[PDB]
């Protein structure tokens, strides 16, 4: 009652001997709460009369102050730390006085003389005194506790404003006030928007309050946000404590994990959903950098936990839901969005190495808030996104890094499928400008890599070949988006992540099957070896390149007529490593050799699909150099094209394009042709040679 | 290229819909969305066609929807539900749909299945028939279910049962859509502004003045001219009961509730009016179809009475005195009603040739009581019960001017009963009924 004044929420077992009184108390108590939980349950006050309503009402919250201070004295009792007898005297108590608010609470609403405002008012005072326990209960720390070595007030730590004390009981309580505040936001979202201000309700069943001012009562006694997230953050640190003592009070996780799960629900559904101005602008500055730093931290658990569990699924899809609402949610400032993302580790602006892998949630939540940016851009035709666009120039380099140095990665040291998706997307986005300035760095990076021919040819190419699956995707598809590119997304990064075990990469046919064989038996866990062009069907060489694809490599910002060469000097990287490998009685691993096969696959689909420069055709008129290993390949392949006049004429149209003069084209393609024996002697002497 | 659209229409109008063919349709709506919603009278028939087909097909698939595909569907729906509220609201003579009609596919977009019977659906056919209208294909569609799914995120959250859920997410949504549209508020002005409905709630409320229960429905020659009104007050009451089946009266606030309670004492009187109808033509006196007509009527006035009494017993924002209040005026409509029934006799009617209980009371049975008299006559019994349970406890160990005929009237236990027994020697007029109907059976 000295309570309900003024909100001035107390509790006296503040002090570890304060505690210990209330525990030795505890027996009598239980008598008490079990015989008017017993008297109650027998038919008794049928007429919730204002009187007698509110006499029935101050047991229910009779018992409940008292549940809320025993769990209060127990967590002092912990700080500070017939044992186990108390315990269950405690936990029985707890239990039991919830019940009779339960009854109370039911006769309220159902029965015909009081049954509505007056639940809703019952429902007002429980929550508040439910959230101010748990908040009190979570406040409470073994260094406070031992400066005051009584009254427990709520507002004395907040206007003083570990967090220790959280426990079973802790949660019991906290599930049954995240029960209560749903359903007063659940009012607020029936009323139609802004019906209105007011004054915090008043704390009394028969005192009619709108259902805003219900929750400003709440709101304004103590921090709902604030309250929320702490449950949340601690309910899920220790569900994973449980789960490591696991590995190596309750000791079950899921428990923990129950109530975080119900949190996140309802901050997303009663109060991110919320389409009440009040609430939404209450949760707008309620959030904090903390409160990101703690989503950020609490997504990168999950997505680091490796285990899927059962409860944990759970959690987890409810963790992503909250990360996407706050992505899309107009309540996360600009600020908190970069917060959370260079807390997670993936800020589009930050320095260092582009992390290559993102974590499931890590890289969903990035995506999601990129293509939002980079829609609303669209949507008003603003210009390419500068985040986007230096991720993009920062994956690039991570990578000619990575190339330049060929190490192999691990898989959590490798850039992941879905990714790629979310980055090829966001390359489509971009305007001409932004697409072309990607096109002309990775020409400037591979042309770079190749400058060093003996580290490449003794490199592990994993990261050469997918900065060319990159770069082959670009040539097939450089203007218009592929239908797949978009579900993949969609399915992959933007939906329900539950707990299917599959991305969806368009994998290598060739390389993938021999992997799987000398791999893991059971499923395969990672795709390092996957294709993002689709199991596209074999179009004739010619029109590969995408026609505006083709214009720029001939603009002046790409070199083409030597990203030739270094494309054809490229086939050496990883030539030497088996020699290397064997001279030191080592064997090639399955990821090296499947990487060199992947190589060489994406190196000679580009040497195909690209037209064959100027000064290599006037090469394939001489013949006098060395034409090496590779080279001689290329020739050969080029020579049995020209044979053919489709290709004959695909490339001459290419010389055009080129530059090179018409006339010049004519005679260097028919020179090459070497139309009838001519070509048969020319073949014969190359293979001679 | 509206004709592709009337395309996958018709091509599933034969056998069932393609749910290859819906993520056509739906892209089709969400665009002509702003059309829908403003266009000419010109085309208004081939529009309202649409839409309702549209409707229609998409609640036939409703449970099974590419989970993907599924935000897409809820966008159209919740077009289509603006096109049909705009319509309710606004009554068109150029619209090629019914209100009854319309209010049936709101019902439908937001419960679990469409109800529009195939002859209407091949007169909806005949009327888009009418042709009055004012690849990449996939890379656009695709697309745009992106910049749908980015955008917005389910929220999924409240394989034989995957149907189930499904239907639940596209009904769920769909009610969404229309609290969203205050549907509910606009459907509530609907329901008030029924053609017959209007005199109905009219006479109703000039009762609530304790004018004495002042049933119409009476001489000889109106009960012929309302047997003659039967049939469209059965349209009326029908139409009225299919809307607020929906969340039309969620929020229970004085204000709103006020109407709400209006419109279910408004079925209340009418239905009451009705069997008196019937009681002077079996007194004073395509009848089968009249008859039947009316045991409808009278069916789903005691239904709507029900309806909006749980509701008011359920709601958060009212209940207890409040729904003690509106079981009250019940009570007292059905009371007033049953003693008008019963003291009807053929002389009355003739020598007439507007009942007042006050009229008769001031004057001072058999006849006049059948069947629809029973129905009320047990309804009441009902109301009657409860209030005097409450009286019971309330004089709990044996423990004010009569309760005024409002809902929100404040009156004690005692006094709601001594309205009651103000207005209807009730002692008389429950054993009077008890002997009739003892009667009746022998």
């Amino acid at each position: 009652q000295d309570a309900v004044l003024a909100n001035s929420f107390f509790i006296m077992p503040a002090t570890v001997a304060d505690a210990t009184a209330v525990r030795n108390g505890f027996h009598s108590l239980v008598i008490d709460v079990t015989m008017a939980l017993d008297t109650l349950s027998l038919p008794v006050l049928e007429p919730l009369n204002p009187s007698r309503l509110q006499d029935v009402t101050v047991l229910s919250l009779s018992c409940l102050y008292a549940g809320v201070s025993v769990a209060t004295c127990m967590a002092i009792l912990h700080v500070g730390s017939k044992e186990d007898d108390y315990e269950s005297d405690a936990a029985t108590i707890v239990q039991k006085c919830l019940e009779i608010y339960d009854m109370i609470g039911q006769a309220i609403s159902s029965s015909r003389r009081a049954g509505g405002e007056h639940y809703q008012n019952f429902q007002l005072l429980g929550a508040w005194c439910l959230l101010n326990s748990l908040f009190l209960i979570l406040n409470l720390s073994p260094t406070a506790l031992a400066d005051k070595g009584a009254a427990l007030r709520v507002r004395d730590i907040l206007s003083r404003t570990g967090h220790q004390g959280f426990g079973v009981l802790s949660v019991i309580l906290a599930n049954h006030a995240i029960k209560l505040l749903t359903s007063l936001f659940q009012d607020l979202q029936v009323e139609a928007l802004h019906k209105g201000d007011g004054p915090p309700a008043a704390l009394s069943i028969m005192a009619q309050s709108t259902s805003i001012q219900r929750i400003q009562r709440l709101i304004d006694s103590v921090p709902l946000m604030n309250l929320l997230l702490t449950l949340l953050s601690t309910s899920y640190r220790k569900a994973c404590v449980l789960q490591r003592q696991r590995k190596g009070s309750r000791k079950d996780p899921e428990l923990f994990l129950g109530l975080a799960s119900n949190i996140l629900n309802f901050i997303t559904s009663s109060m991110l959903n919320s389409r009440n101005n009040f609430i939404r602008n209450y949760l707008s500055v309620s959030l904090s950098e903390h409160h990101m730093a703690t989503l950020a931290s609490i997504i990168k658990e999950v997505d680091k936990d490796g285990l899927k569990g059962s409860s944990d699924e759970e959690f987890a899809a409810a963790l992503y839901h909250f990360n996407h609402s706050l992505v899309t949610s107009d309540l996360q400032s600009p600020n908190l969005q970069n917060t959370l993302l260079q807390q997670l580790g993936v800020a589009p602006f930050s320095e260092g190495p582009w992390p290559l892998y993102i974590h499931p949630q890590s890289l969903s939540v990035l995506s999601r808030l990129l293509l939002i940016w980079q829609h609303k851009a669209s949507a008003q035709g603003d210009p390419d996104v500068p985040e986007c666009l230096k991720v993009w120039d920062r994956f690039l380099s991570t990578m000619k890094q990575n190339a330049l140095q060929g190490v192999v990665p691990s898989e959590t040291e490798d850039l992941n499928v879905e990714h790629l998706q979310m980055l090829l997307l966001i390359f489509h986005n971009f305007t001409e400008t932004g697409r072309r300035a990607i096109l002309s760095l990775f020409v400037q990076i591979i042309q770079e890599l190749s400058v060093n021919m003996d580290a490449q040819m003794r490199f592990v190419p994993l990261i050469l070949a997918r900065l060319l699956l990159i770069f082959d995707y670009l040539l097939h598809q450089y203007s218009k988006a592929p239908v797949y590119l978009f579900e993949q997304v969609q399915h992959n990064l933007l939906s329900p992540p539950f707990g299917a075990t599959t991305p969806l990469y368009h994998g290598f046919k060739e390389v993938e099957e021999n992997w799987s064989k000398h791999f893991s038996s059971d499923a395969v866990p990672h795709p390092r070896f996957y294709c993002v062009l689709s199991p596209e069907a074999s179009e004739d060489d010619l029109n590969r390149l995408d026609s505006v694809a083709c214009d720029v490599l001939f603009s002046k910002l790409v070199k083409y007529d030597e990203l030739y060469a270094a494309l054809t000097a490229l086939l050496a990287a990883g030539s030497q490593l088996d020699t290397v490998r064997r001279k030191e009685n080592k064997n090639v691993t399955a990821l090296e050799a499947c990487a060199l096969q992947y190589y060489f696959l994406i190196l000679w689909r580009i040497l195909g699909i690209l037209p064959p420069s100027k000064t290599y055709i006037n090469q394939l008129s001489m013949n006098s150099p060395e034409m090496s290993e590779c080279d001689i390949l290329h020739t050969l392949r080029w020579s049995s094209r020209l044979r053919i006049s489709s290709y004959v004429n695909w490339i001459k149209d290419h010389l055009i394009k080129q530059g090179m003069k018409a006339e010049h084209a004519s005679s260097l393609l028919e020179l090459a042709s070497t139309t009838k024996c001519s070509s048969v002697k020319y073949d014969v002497e190359i293979v001679e040679e | 290229g509206w004709e592709v659209a009337v395309r996958p229409l018709l091509s599933a109008s034969y056998s069932a819909f393609e749910m290859k063919e819906l993520p056509q349709l739906v892209a089709s709506v969400i665009e002509s969305e702003s059309e829908i919603l403003h266009h000419e009278k010109q085309y208004e028939p081939f529009y309202s066609s649409f839409v309702a087909l549209s409707t229609h097909y998409i609640t036939t698939v409703c449970s099974l929807i590419p989970r993907n595909q599924l935000q897409s569907v809820a966008a159209a729906c919740k077009v289509l539900i603006e096109f049909s509220l705009l319509r309710l609201e606004n009554p068109d003579e150029a619209c090629a749909v019914s209100q009854k009609h319309l209010i049936l596919l709101i019902k439908g977009l937001c419960t679990g299945c469409s109800r529009l019977d195939r002859t209407e659906i091949i007169t909806f056919t005949a009327m888009m028939k009418s042709a009055k209208l004012p690849p990449e294909l996939r890379q656009k569609e695709v697309q745009m279910n992106f910049l749908n799914q980015l955008t917005s995120v389910f929220n999924p959250r409240t394989d034989q049962a995957s149907a189930i859920k499904t239907k639940n997410v596209f009904i769920a949504q769909n009610v969404a859509s229309l609290q969203e549209l205050g549907g509910s508020e606009k459907l509530l002005r609907v329901c008030l502004n029924l053609p017959y409905f209007l005199r109905y709630i009219n006479r109703f409320q000039d009762a609530v003045l304790a004018n004495s229960f002042f049933i119409m429905p009476a001489t000889v020659a109106d009960a012929t001219a309302v047997r003659n009104g039967f049939h469209s007050l059965v349209i009326d009451v029908t139409m009225a009961l299919d809307t607020l089946s929906l969340p039309v009266l969620e929020p229970l606030n004085p204000s709103r509730l006020q109407d709400v309670t209006v419109l279910s004492l408004s079925c209340l009187y009418a239905g009451v009016s009705v069997a008196t109808c019937m009681a002077i033509l079996h007194v004073g006196s395509k009848e089968d179809d009249y008859e039947s007509d009316a045991a409808t009527i009278v069916q789903k006035c005691l239904e709507i009475y029900d309806m909006i009494g749980q509701a008011i017993s359920s709601s958060r924002r009212a209940g207890g005195e409040h729904y003690q209040n509106f079981q009250l005026l019940g009570a007292w409509c059905l009371l007033n009603s049953l003693f008008l029934i019963l003291n009807l006799s053929p002389t009355a009617l003739a020598d007439k040739g507007a009942l007042r209980v006050r009229d008769i009371l001031s004057r001072t049975g058999h006849q006049g009581f059948g069947v629809l008299s029973v129905i009320l006559a047990n309804h009441a019994i009902k109301l009657l019960t409860s209030l005097f349970q409450d009286l019971q406890v309330e004089a709990l160990h044996k423990g004010g001017p009569p309760a005024a005929l409002s809902i929100m009237a404040q009156s004690t236990s005692i006094q709601r009963i001594q309205r009651l027994i103000d207005s209807v020697p009730l002692m008389n007029l429950l054993l009077t009924l008890l002997s009739t109907s003892y009667r009746k059976a022998c």
